């Protein structure tokens, strides 16, 4: 007998002030029954199970069914309540690795830790908890009562249970070997290194030796690279998605849109340049699956565009920590952006994409630097760094934009690259009054029940309009007055308001908006040598005048 | 050597928060810091039965090449219990001449922390791409930056501090969190010899060698100013009747009419327009009423404390501190150039760490900062220039105020 080394238990507890479960057994057919019996003693002569007393209270339910195994019965105990009434564990399988991030390895080996599963005992106290009974022949006998003394297949506690009794089984080994790496994913464990094969089989062997220290044995595999881990494909040397297969459809419903969605979302990782605005666009107001959509033109040139980028194998490459790493992004248009990481030139290690956020106005610089910020974090996330920029802006516009923005920004170490269609600053309002340039005091009001309002402005030449309108309201005629002394001003122009709402969407500086009407002030502005727009205080008897009703 | 029980608010479980992702740097920073800590009794590995979680990261303080662990427990803070001694703060400390900010941190780690709420302390060591476990502590004894360990550690500390402060009547110490602020009105180099002498003081009786020096009696606040000028355009009228509006909110008695009255009538922005008599007349008694503190303003320990913080451009920065709208505590502004001039996030980050600091000297504690920034910039940002032990609350303004204009 060679000594074997103990697994320490975890204390588990049930959530405060809940007890165990107490569900009642289900009636089971005598055929189901003699195989719960043949499987459970079998299971009881392993150490997994034991037969329990007449005190024990609790109860979960087992199930006996028709194996994957054509001729076999497969015990299936029902922990769902259970569940519900156990604590909640820390989770390490959270945030999983991002294939870009791994390190290429000359060797990767496989080894079968399922029997270890079983080697790791329950917690003693709680195992009262896991009580089953299996009904007798007929009801005439009481039901065969048994708790388990190891994680059962199914509980809450089980997966994170084992994987941190399993680290702190390698820990030692991991730490005295840094020249390879080891990964647990379910029954499996995974050892990859750079050593020569014969190094590495050895490593391997050397592991099996420490397992087997706690008792553990490993079969002496089935998997083999590439392997096919959380929709990818991972390689020795490069990884890639899960082949994406858009289908063929003459019609498409919701779900189907969702779903193409979803392959477009996963594929972009990896495919450059896909883009998922116009097929988004559909889902919005909609919550039936089953509803056929019909598709846009600009969804059906997307789904296009998408359908070519995809047409064949694409592969990310996998980092190296002593080459820089380099973003480059990328202005798609209608909100959409996209990028690539690399270290070597053409050889991306992932690629990207960024929407911008739903809101009633915005511009390019602003989407740029928070598609900078995503691609930051996800970088941090991935290779513990910022990778280096490049940006379709040139210096001199970053410069003037957040120099003169109210609010702080900030983008990491970048550089730009020349690639239309190019980030730009489309106006730029003065900071003092211009000489010389006629001075537009503009207003406008609505009737809050009728919806009736004007718009209007008078200038400093004697200049004056005022336009009656219809299903308006007070921000509404403010905006419209403001159009309308830009519409019928000079190259240059002094504008004077008292409303607070328009000055603070202008001062926001917006190149696009929802709505047309601020829409149709920017193309004005775009089109205006110069522009300095100034607020009075209302009401105050300033040259703004009502007039206007 | 005994611990004083400790609890959560009734009806609150531990925070669980989630690890946010560290720089490589950091991470190899906090595993031998963590290495050390866990071979010195202070912290211990746990188990998956811990669901609770505290993010951390590391910083370099002030003009020093060590990194330091930083734990942000402030959710944890606002769920443990109030610890009741049963302070008033001192209202002399921001009165004084010189005010010296140690850290006393290492201290708290001398005192065993209650067994049942350690569980509450865990945190995690995260690793790149997550390929390894994150490597999960707890702590056993008083961690820095938690509420409940200068509450707890206070009794030891007076007795510690009873031979200085009773030698040296006229000192006056503050301590808040990891930071004891030692103001006197002595001569600076006097100052730090004595500052010296409290720090050897702690060192014999158990990186406290850094300082930080304050000057709270040149603090210059900002009262509100109109502008002197020879000749006035229509423009410059109208900012300043904006001005005057805007402080008629603040100040009772503020006249705009008379100034108005220049202001009817469709003119030239630039036209300049001489003040007639009755404008400025109103504009003196304006400025008059100006020069007088604001009416109705008192501090309250039971509310919050907000700080707004304006860009001005430049490197400069304007902050307000207050209670109640339009009833400011106290005002300031920066144009300090810190390492900082072609960063907007580095300066509103340090802002943000100096008018903290000048609230704990004033009031005793944080302000909730209205920041002008996009969450996800500030988010990304703000842990790189982040220099200070405590850590406070804030919020995003995402539409431009106005009164930017009125702070300069
Ligand atoms: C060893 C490792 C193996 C492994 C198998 C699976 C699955 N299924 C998932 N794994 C993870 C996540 C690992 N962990 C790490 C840690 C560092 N570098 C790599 N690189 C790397 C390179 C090539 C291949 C291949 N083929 C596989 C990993 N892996
Ligand atoms: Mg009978
Ligand atoms: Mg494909
Ligand atoms: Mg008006
Ligand atoms: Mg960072």
């Amino acid at each position: 007998m060679v000594p074997i080394s103990p697994i320490e238990t975890v204390p588990v507890k049930l959530k405060p002030g809940m007890d165990g479960p107490k569900v009642k057994q289900w009636p089971l057919t005598e055929e189901k029954i003699k195989a719960l019996v043949e499987i459970c003693t079998e299971m009881e002569k392993e150490g997994k199970i034991s037969k329990i007393g007449p005190e024990n209270p609790y109860n979960t339910p087992v199930f006996a069914i028709k194996k994957k195994d054509s001729t076999k019965w497969r015990k299936l105990v029902d922990f769902r309540e259970l569940n519900k009434r156990t604590q909640d564990f820390w989770e390490v399988q959270l945030g999983i690795p991002h294939p870009a991030g791994l390190k290429k390895k000359k060797s990767v080996t496989v080894l079968d830790v399922g029997d270890a599963y079983f080697s790791v005992p329950l917690d003693e106290d709680f195992r009262k908890y896991t009580a089953f009974t299996i009904p007798s022949i007929n009801n005439e006998t009481p039901g065969i009562r048994y708790q388990y003394n190891v994680l059962p297949q199914g509980w809450k506690g089980s997966p994170a249970i084992f994987q941190s009794s399993m680290t702190k089984i390698l820990e030692p080994f991991a730490a005295q070997n840094p020249d390879i790496v080891i990964y647990q994913y379910m029954d499996d464990l995974y050892v990859g290194s750079d050593l020569e094969i014969g190094q590495h089989r050895t490593k391997i062997e050397e592991l099996r030796q420490h397992l087997l220290r706690w008792g553990l044995t490993t079969p002496d595999h089935q998997k083999e690279p590439p392997f096919l881990w959380m929709g990818y494909e991972l390689h020795p040397d490069k990884w890639t998605v899960q082949p994406i297969v858009l289908p063929e459809k003459d019609s498409w419903t919701v779900n189907d849109i969702q779903k193409l969605v979803g392959k477009l979302n996963w594929a972009s990782q990896i495919y450059p340049g896909i883009k998922v605005r116009q097929l988004s666009k559909l889902l919005r107001g909609t919550k039936a699956l089953t509803e056929v959509i019909p598709l846009t033109e600009e969804a059906e040139l997307e789904l296009a565009e998408n359908r070519e980028i995809l047409k064949e194998p694409v592969h990310g490459v996998y980092y190296d920590p002593s080459k820089d790493l380099i973003a480059e992004i990328q202005k798609q248009g209608q909100g959409q952006w996209t990028y690539q990481i690399y270290q070597e030139p053409f050889k991306n290690l992932k690629t990207g994409k960024y929407a911008r956020m739903r809101g009633a106005h915005t511009n390019d610089v602003k989407q740029l630097t928070e598609a900078v910020q995503k691609i930051t974090t996800e970088s941090i996330v991935i290779w513990g760094k910022t990778p280096k920029f490049k940006l379709p802006i040139q210096k001199e516009t970053w410069e003037t934009w957040w120099t003169e923005y109210w609010q702080a920004t900030w983008i990491p170490e970048w550089e730009f690259v020349n690639t239309p269609p190019l980030v730009k600053l489309w106006y730029q309002l003065e900071k003092e009054p211009i000489v010389g340039a006629e001075t537009f005091y503009v207003d406008g009001a609505a009737n809050r029940e009728t919806k009736l309002g004007k718009a209007g402005y008078v200038t400093n030449k004697g200049r004056q309009k005022v336009v009656p309108l219809t299903n308006t309201t007070n921000q509404k005629t403010e905006l419209q007055a403001i159009y309308l002394a830009l519409q019928d001003s000079g190259l240059e122009v002094n504008i004077v308001t008292d409303s607070q709402y328009a000055l603070g969407i202008i001062q926001a500086q917006p190149d696009k908006s929802e709505s047309e009407l601020v829409n149709q002030i920017i193309e004005q502005l775009i089109k205006k040598e110069k522009v300095y727009l100034a607020w009075v205080p209302a009401h105050k008897g300033i040259g703004g005048n009502e007039q206007v009703d | 050597i005994e611990t004083v029980p400790v609890k959560l608010k009734p009806g609150m479980d531990g925070p669980k928060v989630k690890q946010w992702p560290l720089t490589e740097e950091k991470i190899k920073a906090l595993v031998e810091i963590c290495t050390e800590m866990e071979k010195e009794g202070k912290i211990s590995k746990i188990g998956p039965e811990n669901p609770y979680n505290t993010p951390v990261f590391a910083i370099k303080k002030k003009d020093s090449t060590k990194w330091r662990k930083l734990v942000d427990f402030r959710e944890l803070n606002k769920r443990t219990q109030d610890f009741w001694e049963v302070i008033p703060h001192p209202a002399g400390l921001k009165k004084k001449k010189s005010v010296t900010v140690l850290d006393v941190g290492d201290a708290y780690f001398s005192v065993p922390l209650d067994e049942d709420f350690r569980k509450y302390t865990a945190f995690t060591i995260p690793s790149i791409n997550n390929e390894t476990p994150g490597i999960r502590y707890q702590y056993n004894v008083l961690p820095q930056g938690w509420k409940g360990s200068p509450a707890i550690f206070q009794s030891s500390m007076t007795k510690i501090l009873e031979p200085f402060k009773k030698q040296n009547p006229d000192i006056v110490i503050y301590q808040y969190m990891d930071d004891l602020y030692v103001g006197s009105d002595l001569e600076i180099g006097q100052h730090r010899t004595k500052i010296e002498e409290l720090r050897q003081h702690l060192l014999r009786w158990g990186f406290l060698w850094m300082g930080y020096e304050l000057h709270p009696d040149k603090w210059t606040v900002q009262p509100i100013v109109l502008p002197e000028k020879d000749s006035w355009t229509v423009n410059d009228i109208q900012k300043l009747v904006g001005k005057l509006n805007w402080a008629s909110q603040i100040y009772p008695g503020i006249k705009v009419r008379q100034l108005s009255k220049l202001l009817r009538g469709t003119k030239a922005l630039t036209e300049v327009i001489p003040l007639t008599e009755e404008a400025e007349l109103e504009l003196a008694e304006n400025r008059e009423i100006l020069k007088e503190p604001v009416h109705g303003v008192y501090y309250d320990p039971s509310k919050d404390l907000i700080a707004e913080i304006q860009k001005q451009g430049q490197g400069q920065w304007t902050y307000q501190i207050y209670q109640e709208p339009f009833k400011n505590l106290k005002t300031g502004k920066y144009a300090r150039m810190r390492g900082a001039h072609t960063n907007d996030v580095k300066q509103l980050t340090e802002a943000v760490q100096k008018i903290t600091t000048e609230s704990i000297v004033i009031w005793g504690k944080t302000p909730k900062f209205k920041l002008p920034i996009q969450k996800e910039t500030w988010e990304t940002w703000w842990t790189e220039y982040w220099q200070a032990t405590w850590i406070p609350e804030w919020e995003f303004v995402n539409t431009p105020p106005l009164v930017k204009l009125w702070y300069q």
